[PDB]
RNA sequence: GCUCGCCGGAAGACCAAGGGUUCCUGUCCAACGUUAAUCGGGGCAGGGUGAGUCGACCCCUAAGGCGAGGCCGAAAGGCGUAGUCGAUGGGAAACAGGUUAAUAUUCCUGUACUUGGUGUUACUGCGAAGGGGGGACGGAGAAGGCUAUGUUGGCCGGGCGACGGUUGUCCCGGUUUAAGCGUGUAGGCUGGUUUUCCAGGCAAAUCCGGAAAAUCAAGGCUGAGGCGUGAUGACGAGGCACUACGGUGCUGAAGCAACAAAUGCCCUGCUUCCAGGAAAAGCCUCUAAGCAUCAGGUAACAUCAAAUCGUACCCCAAACCGACACAGGUGGUCAGGUAGAGAAUACCAAGGCGCUUGAGAGAACUCGGGUGAAGGAACUAGGCAAAAUGGUGCCGUAACUUCGGGAGAAGGCACGCUGAUAUGUAGGUGAGGUCCCUCGCGGAUGGAGCUGAAAUCAGUCGAAGAUACCAGCUGGCUGCAACUGUUUAUUAAAAACACAGCACUGUGCAAACACGAAAGUGGACGUAUACGGUGUGACGCCUGCCCGGUGCCGGAAGGUUAAUU
RNA sequence: AGGACCGAACCGACUAAUGUUGAAAAAUUAGCGGAUGACUUGUGGCUGGGGGUGAAAGGCCAAUCAAACCGGGAGAUAGCU
């Protein structure tokens, strides 16, 4: 559900929010929550090693399975969550033989429904199975990169993965982003879309919106002083000069991947 | 006004105690310069 | 047990002031200086053993030395151990 | 000592931090104290801090620190594992009265409570470094039940008034009592019990999780306050006998009800929202190795133990941070009366003070204020400053608008006291009596007593009734920035910065990027609906042409071209 | 409900006067802004000098900041006074 608030003060008036009425109203599963403090992108230095990260609300980590790796127990749906460590929800399943796991909920998934991992398992959303037994043209998402690492790609609200090919014991996949890559399909792969697609339709509305998720303010660089960024300087506005990082690179175009050694899994940037 | 100088027992050995200055070769250091001067006083501890 | 020659160093002197007096005859208690080490049950063993008298509670506390000014020069006396030693009400010590 | 004045959400009281004897007593007045000093936080001397329950220490962890081995680094060293520290957080237990010149939840009197070690008895499955439950947690809002507390009445004791009245519907004072134990209430949550089974909880489990049936329909957990006991005790206004005039001591009446009522308690509750809200131990429980009539566990009684350290005094300040006995700064708790919405404000209580130079005079001028004829911005860079407005209820309110606003737009009327309605109304609170039952801190009825707005009418005083303190000036046009925010500590608060929104660009995860000779760490226990960089800056309508120059991206025929050979 | 409204505590600092060998090396008095939030505050911790940190003023980093303080090279050098 997508609702725009009523301007009844100015920092109401753009503010756009997502209600979801299925998400559960109670308090999260105990034993599947572990304690996370902030680190104000500070590294074991001390220093900022990344800028505009501070502050916002507190938050309980939910340990979600995402290697799907209980093979042949089914498992039952009980309500879907919300989970403040990412923008997809998440889905509090039940086993048959007692043992209740978090796992990233698909688009569609529901209280009541069945879900199952294996080589054997049926198609249908939210169920786990190695590419290998995943016919091509399939939609997945919690993709793995290795065999046993569990998922890795299309993990955020709204994403997927589309398997373009399968030749040897490769497959092609069509990532988000429009790149196409090739994993082993050995690798598992969850059917169906995340969910939570309608999260980028979200409005903050004002800046205390933003401070509420860790992030501080962004300073521009020709806003300041020569001496502590290379856009600084000027009588007046000024620039004069090629879009650099705070540290002298290119920042208009110029690349930076380098990688050679995965260099012969990506069939095609994204362009 | 508030001024530079606000005590604190704990924080002031913690900074400048006699463990302190022993935990690193600097400030131990520090603690021989302060021996052969014949400082009386050779940190804050007391 | 308690070794009688510890007995025969923890106990220093009488205390004597108005105060002790009066804790004397209102409430049957002697004030003595004891040794800065000497714990309370040290002190209640020495007392039976060396005055003789039956006692059921003892009552510490450190006295700090004062500074004093002599010559110009910063002196400090030194801190000292004092008991509240109550009789039990049958001794007169 | 008698008056006077000042503070009283403090200028009173108690703490933490910080200080360290400044605390109390005697004595002294050189120096110190912005003057004198017989006085002092000054000199000198003596005295004073009493704990199983308060705190530390102790058990337990957060951020973070250190860190055996380890990984890395010319050396020095960096990071980090197992661990081990680290409160600002979790974890056993005490209250009231009395007493010193100076301590008291510590001493004394009374009445309690916690944990541990032993000893005996009786029953008996005990046991972890391991499994589980619990501890255990956000913001906002609403209502009910209470209590602290206050007011009035009743009750007791005392009074009959320096000037007209004052035996009464008069005046003054008191009317207090804890922890603990017993009760289990207003209320909150939750269905129990019993069988059998199981891809789960690293092994196991009767414990937790799951599954299938029977049976019953009330069980369990939590819970302020009241009541009873504690307590025939203590305290108590006042009386009495001495005085060192400070006080010593004996006795000591009544000690009830109603009403109002928190920001405190029930409540870590309930409702709701999104930004989704510590950890670990104590604690309960389950077993494994193991022991196996032993040990150990449980229940009763006895008895012993609870150490050490702190404890004086200041603590919005003359004792801490400011070189000062300095108009500065300094976290928490307590929270009376009248009026008041109020912790504003005025006057007061408890309590505490008059700020460590005074005495005169009554010039100019300076500072802080009061009032002002006629005029009313003529002043000035500029209405700077000042003057003015100011409350509640009701009526009434334009352009424009993003439909929310604008708006308290503007403007206006009423407002004291007395009586009546109504010997105190509507409402609130609620006793006696009566009726019922699963019988009590119960249900229903009944409404005495108490408390008590708002309105209308009539009358009445003053120049003036929101009478003091307190308490919006209003309107028109226009630049800039959407807006709430942020900033040059100490001459700039803005049109500057940020901002939600927009766009470009990078980034496939051992991500880009950043801190690091490195190991690693952040990004992120995130995964393109994500993360970084850059510019623009809500929203509306929009965002034209140029790739010659510089940059960036892509291409590789040809020219040129390093080490090397 | 609200980076909603009026307004004390609390956080701040727009104007004026005083003070300027100050009561004060940045205050006082009267007015003024925020006052449930991008709020404010206590305790403890982390970031170190071409480094930090900065809603960005070259601001702040112990009354010191276009490169802190302390010691050392050091009696630097000074065609200048
Ligand atoms: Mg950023
Ligand atoms: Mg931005
Ligand atoms: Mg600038
Ligand atoms: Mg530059
Ligand atoms: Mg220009
Ligand atoms: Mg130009
Ligand atoms: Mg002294
Ligand atoms: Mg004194
Ligand atoms: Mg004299
Ligand atoms: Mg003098
Ligand atoms: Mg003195
Ligand atoms: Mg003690
Ligand atoms: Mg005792
Ligand atoms: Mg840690
Ligand atoms: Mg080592
Ligand atoms: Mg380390
Ligand atoms: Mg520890
Ligand atoms: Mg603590
Ligand atoms: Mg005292
Ligand atoms: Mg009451
Ligand atoms: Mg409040
Ligand atoms: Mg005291
Ligand atoms: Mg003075
Ligand atoms: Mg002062
Ligand atoms: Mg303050
Ligand atoms: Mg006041
Ligand atoms: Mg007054
Ligand atoms: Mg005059
Ligand atoms: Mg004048
Ligand atoms: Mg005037
Ligand atoms: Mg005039
Ligand atoms: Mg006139
Ligand atoms: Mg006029
Ligand atoms: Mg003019
Ligand atoms: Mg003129
Ligand atoms: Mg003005
Ligand atoms: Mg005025
Ligand atoms: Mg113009
Ligand atoms: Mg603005
Ligand atoms: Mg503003
Ligand atoms: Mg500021
Ligand atoms: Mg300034
Ligand atoms: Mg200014
Ligand atoms: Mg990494
Ligand atoms: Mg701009
Ligand atoms: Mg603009
Ligand atoms: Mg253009
Ligand atoms: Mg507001
Ligand atoms: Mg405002
Ligand atoms: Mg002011
Ligand atoms: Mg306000
Ligand atoms: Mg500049
Ligand atoms: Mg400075
Ligand atoms: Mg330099
Ligand atoms: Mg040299
Ligand atoms: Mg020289
Ligand atoms: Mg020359």
């Amino acid at each position: 559900a997508v609702v725009k608030c009523k301007p009844t003060s100015p920092g109401r008036r753009h503010v756009v929010k997502v209600v979801n009425p299925e998400l559960h109203k109670g308090k999260p599963f105990a034993p599947l929550l572990e304690k996370n403090s902030k680190s104000g992108g500070r590294n074991n230095n001390g220093r900022i090693t990344t800028r505009h990260i501070g502050g916002g609300h507190k938050q309980a980590y939910r340990i979600v399975d995402f290697k799907r790796n209980k093979d042949g127990i089914p498992a039952v749906v009980e309500r879907l969550e919300y989970d403040p460590n990412r923008s997809a929800n998440i889905a509090l399943v039940l086993y048959k033989d007692g043992e209740r796991r978090y796992i990233l909920a698909p688009k569609g998934l529901k209280a009541g429904d069945q879900i199952q991992s294996g080589v054997d398992a049926a198609i249908k959303p939210g169920n786990t199975l190695p590419m290998r037994n995943i016919p091509v043209g399939s939609t997945v998402h919690n993709v793995e990169m290795k065999p046993g690492k569990g998922g890795q790609l299309a993990r955020s609200a709204g994403t997927y993965v589309q398997i373009v090919a399968r030749d040897g014991a490769y497959v092609t996949l069509r990532l988000r982003s429009g790149e196409m890559r090739k994993v082993e399909a050995d690798c598992r792969a969850t059917l169906g879309e995340v969910g939570n697609a309608e999260h980028m339709l979200r409005v903050l509305g004002k800046a205390g919106a933003a401070r509420w998720r860790g992030v501080r303010p962004t300073v521009r660089g020709t806003a300041m002083n020569p001496v502590d960024h290379p856009h600084g300087g000027g009588e007046g506005r000024n620039f004069g000069k090629h879009p650099v990082t705070p540290w002298g690179v290119q920042t208009k175009g110029k690349k930076t991947r380098s990688n050679k050694r995965t260099d012969k899994f990506i069939v095609r940037r994204r362009s | 006004m508030k001024r530079t100088f606000q005590p604190s027992v704990l924080k002031r050995n913690r900074s400048h105690g006699f463990r302190a200055r022993m935990a690193t070769k600097n400030g131990r250091q520090v603690l021989a310069r302060r021996r052969a001067k014949g400082r009386a006083r050779l940190t804050v501890s007391k | 047990m308690i070794r009688e020659e510890r007995l025969l160093k923890v106990l220093r002197a009488p205390h004597v002031s108005e105060k002790a007096s009066t804790a004397m005859e209102k409430s049957n208690t002697i004030v003595l200086k004891v040794a800065k080490d000497a714990t309370k049950a040290e002190i209640k063993a020495a007392v039976q053993k060396l005055f003789e008298v039956e006692v059921e509670v003892v009552n510490t506390l450190v006295v700090k030395g004062k500074v004093k000014r002599h010559g110009q020069r910063i002196g400090r006396r030194s801190d000292w151990k004092k008991a509240y030693v109550t009789l039990k009400e049958g001794q007169n010590l």
